[PDB]
């Protein structure tokens, strides 16, 4: 899920 | 036995599950407190048949469940990434590694944390206001009395193994850094540190649980479950494609399946 993929990556930030 | 390489698993493991508490407010010691009826703060309602479900009031269906519960879940996913950061060496990966790993691992980690939820007979539900039975769920038209089954099949085993908080810390770090995620770019860094945690575990299982011979191995069997009741999701969705029957569910039902997974 690119959705999913985009949560994780600002999350991250 | 006791030397300097031992107590850093020690130390390793105490880390960790500083990290989870202050990650994950929704503990499995909480979750067990309320299920065998301790809190008496507001004790949950039991929905047990459609009578209970109507008392308990207080674009496909199903596709409309799947995208409320992976909404509901994004608070989820970031406790969980948050934690990932909090595993020495991770934020050190590639960044595209960083991502392939939660995006495969969080939805493991999110039915781990449903078992804290569940026991033989239903799962908590309404931020612990409500507890849906299984048998309940199983009596429901196709194809959602399918959907939850399996999931409590792999709780009751699972909680069988009575771990822990502070198990549960290093188990999920090592679901976290699984080196054979599709897409990974450098797979050895990643083995480094789960193999370092795999020390840590197998030492927090001896020293946690002397009742149990092979909890070890039979944990990370149950990795090998929890793989398979995420791909069982794709197997769902084309059993939602093909059937031709009616998929009306009671829009009390839908909310609960939306906070389920
Ligand atoms: C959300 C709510 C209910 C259910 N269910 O009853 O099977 C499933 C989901 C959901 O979206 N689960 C999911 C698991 C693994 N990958 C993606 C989605």
């Amino acid at each position: 899920n690119l959705g999913l993929e985009d949560i994780i990556r600002k999350a991250l930030m | 036995q006791l030397n300097p390489e031992s107590a850093d698993l020690r130390a390793l493991a105490k880390h960790l599950y500083d990290s989870y508490i202050k990650s994950f407010p929704l503990t499995k010691a909480k979750a067990r407190a309320i299920l065998t009826g301790k809190t008496t703060d507001k004790s949950p309602f039991v929905i047990y048949d459609m009578n209970s479900l109507m008392m308990g009031e207080d674009k496909e269906v199903a596709i409309r469940i799947f995208q409320g519960c992976q909404f509901r879940s994004v608070e989820a996913v970031q406790e969980i990434t948050e934690y990932a950061k909090s595993i020495p060496g991770f934020v050190n990966l590639d960044l595209n590694d960083q991502v392939t790993l939660l995006k495969y691992g969080v939805h493991e980690i999110i039915y781990t944390m449903l078992a804290s939820l569940m026991n033989k007979d239903g799962v908590l539900i309404s931020e612990g206001q409500g507890f849906m039975t299984r048998e309940f769920l199983k009596s429901l038209r196709k194809p959602f009395g399918d959907f939850m089954e399996p999931k409590f099949e792999f709780a009751v085993k699972f909680n069988a193994l009575e771990l822990d908080d502070s198990d549960l810390a290093i188990f999920i770090a090592v679901i976290i850094l699984s080196g054979d995620r599709p897409g990974l770019l450098n797979v050895k860094p990643i083995e480094d540190i789960q193999d370092n945690l795999l020390q840590a575990l197998e030492l927090q299982l001896k020293l946690n649980h002397p009742e149990s011979s092979q909890l070890f191995a039979k944990l990370l069997q149950k990795m090998t479950d929890l793989r398979q009741i995420v791909t069982e999701h794709v197997q769902l969705l084309q059993v939602i494609k093909k059937t031709e029957t009616d998929m009306s569910l009671h829009p009390l039902l839908q909310e609960i399946y939306k906070d389920l997974y």
